[PDB]
């Protein structure tokens, strides 16, 4: 089940997810209600990390 | 056999390569043997004008003397004018090697550093003595017509084929032009202005 | 037969290394063992390798120099003055052998001439009717 | 042992790391209490290197 | 020898390095007291070149 | 002739450069007095082209 | 025809270009007077695209 | 023939140990036992070991020293005076066999002469026309 990047941004703007597993382009996302999905970054977005860090959303990388 | 012929021809070729001498048009260079190149050809050592030459492989060493005008700049200086006002003169001097043998013998080494410091000392002394008689306004107004030409003529002649030991002509150097680049005032006078 | 083939090979390498190119704008000064052989026009040319050397010099191009300084005037005044000097190279043997680093010598001469000329005039006369 | 990037940055702001050996995508980290772990940049963050330099945290690269 | 990147940073802040030769990943540092060593960059730092320039440190590239 | 990057910079700011051609990392630098020397870029500098353009320096690309 | 990058920027700043086809480094410039030429980007210039869009210049990418 | 071989080896050692080198700026003095009988120019030279002793002294290079002091003027006024003295070495025989450590002796002589001259003139003359 795949979710739009924009929708991801207004969703995290509403403080509703907890974890962001970043695997290169694709991201594994779990909401506050234990709903898991995948989102794709269109292009490189520097503001992504700043927005994710500011709103207390945890991020984890992958090997 | 042919191997011996190849060996002998390559050995004579490398001997020629080690003994080849090249002198560029710009500079004139004389050989530097450990003992005897001094006082070659009776009093005056050999000049060795540019061109092909032959050298003994190890008894002597190659070295060159430049043969065109050099520039020596005095970055900063302090002079006292007649009215006891300090002045800072930044000036450059252009010098040409006149006679190479006397230039080599009189200077301690072939390096231009010794000749440069001798020229700087004499020029500085010559300049300091000359300026002290003038005023700062006259210095800044018509220096080239009253200082630089007179200093150059005095340094060439040596006043204050007859060669004065005091004169720079005694050394192998000759002065072709003296100019004053920049004139500066003490920080107090500059702040007042 | 070996010696003839070796001679042919060495003369072929000699000729191949002999050729060189000189840019259209530039000229050349060729010296055989440092004797100032002659002056060389632009294009493709030939020289005996390991015998004579060619030094290229930009003649067609126009060179510009900027000279700036705080300079004392006649009426005990200091002014910041800037000049540009345009010059071009002729008779390249003179440019190559007369003076070491002619560009720096010209820069120093320009500074000296600027000081000499500016010393004569007063500040306001400069600031108003300088250029001409 | 692998440690989450958000926890890593918070711990760095806590001034509890001493050395961080960065291997491109990888980071090998030593805590002030001699605890060794390994973490990951999600996506290139110059603010990471800025934060480690301003916190007087040792940074180590390798051939 | 090898030297930490943060060590190089604080070293160049105090103005005792003279020549810095950059070969891609590696850095060959020359001290003011004729001491030569080697440093490595953690990750691409835009501020590095600016900092080296503003402190009048010679920088030399390589082919 | 090989010349390092720093003195090339303070030559650029002191406008002694007229034309710079950049094929790759290297720059073919021509001075105002028609003296040319090659320079090597240590690391990519975003401010380099801006500084070159503001000083009214001729810039040439390469195929 | 080849026209230098700085000259092309001076041209676009003076409202002389109409459309620009960008193919990687290569750029095919068409002036307002129906004259076409080709230029090359020396290094990555972020300001280029902003300058092109600001001056009302048509910009066309290619496959 | 063992004695002959040993003698040849001693001669070869003599030849290999006799030679010495002198830099261009320096000049050597060779002493025949205690007495010095020759001065050698900056070139490769050979001396009989244990029979001749060579000592090199720098000549072309110039030594520079500083003389600075708190001084009493003619009108009993304190002034800080600094000078630099540059000298060179000639006649190495005198430089080596006249005074113990000529550099220190020249330093003290310079200090004494500067003390003698500064106290002759008054304070303001020293402050204004001190340079020439």
């Amino acid at each position: 089940r795949k979710v739009d990047y924009s929708t991801f941004l207004q969703e995290v703007n509403n403080d509703q997810v907890r974890e962001a597993r970043i695997n290169g382009r694709e991201i594994n996302v779990t909401k506050k209600d234990s709903n898991r999905y995948t989102t794709y970054i269109p292009v490189q977005d520097p503001k992504l990390l700043d927005n994710l860090l500011t709103k207390n959303v945890k991020v984890v990388g992958e090997p | 056999m042919r191997k011996s012929v190849i060996a002998i021809i390559i050995i004579v070729l490398v001997v020629l390569y080690m003994s080849v001498f090249v002198v560029k048009e710009g500079e004139r260079g004389i050989t530097l043997r450990f003992g005897k190149v001094l006082r070659d050809d009776d009093n005056k050592p050999l000049v060795y004008e540019p061109g092909l030459h032959f050298k003994i492989p190890f008894i002597e060493t190659v070295k060159m003397l430049d043969a065109r005008i050099q520039t020596m700049d005095n970055q900063a200086d302090r002079f006292v004018t007649k009215e006891k006002k300090d002045l800072i003169v930044d000036s450059y001097i252009k010098w040409r090697i006149s006679d190479f043998s006397r230039y080599y013998l009189a200077t301690g080494g072939g390096d231009i550093s010794q000749a440069e410091v001798l020229l700087k000392r004499k020029f500085s002394d010559r300049l300091r003595s000359e300026i002290g008689r003038l005023d700062v306004k006259d210095i800044v107004t018509d220096s080239r017509g009253r200082l630089t030409l007179e200093v150059r003529d005095a340094l060439n002649s040596g006043s204050a084929p007859v060669i004065n030991p005091n004169s720079m002509a005694a050394l192998g150097i000759e002065v072709v032009d003296v100019r004053i680049k920049q004139i500066n005032l003490p920080t107090e006078v500059s702040e007042a202005i | 037969r070996v010696v003839t083939i070796a001679a042919a090979a060495i003369v072929i390498i000699w000729a191949a290394s002999g050729f060189y190119t000189i840019k259209e704008a530039e000229r050349g000064v060729v010296t055989r063992f440092g004797k100032f052989s002659h002056l060389v026009e632009p294009g493709l040319n030939w020289k005996p390798t390991f015998i004579d050397e060619v030094k290229p010099v930009n003649v067609e191009a126009v060179r510009e120099l900027a000279a700036s300084g705080v300079m004392l005037t006649s009426d005990e005044n200091v002014v910041r003055v800037e000049m540009n000097v345009q010059y071009r190279v002729t008779n390249p043997e003179k440019y190559l052998y007369s003076v070491t680093s002619p560009d720096d010598s010209l820069r120093q001469a320009t500074d000296s001439a600027l000081r000499g000329v500016i010393g004569k005039y007063t500040m306001d006369r400069i600031l108003t009717e300088g250029r001409t």
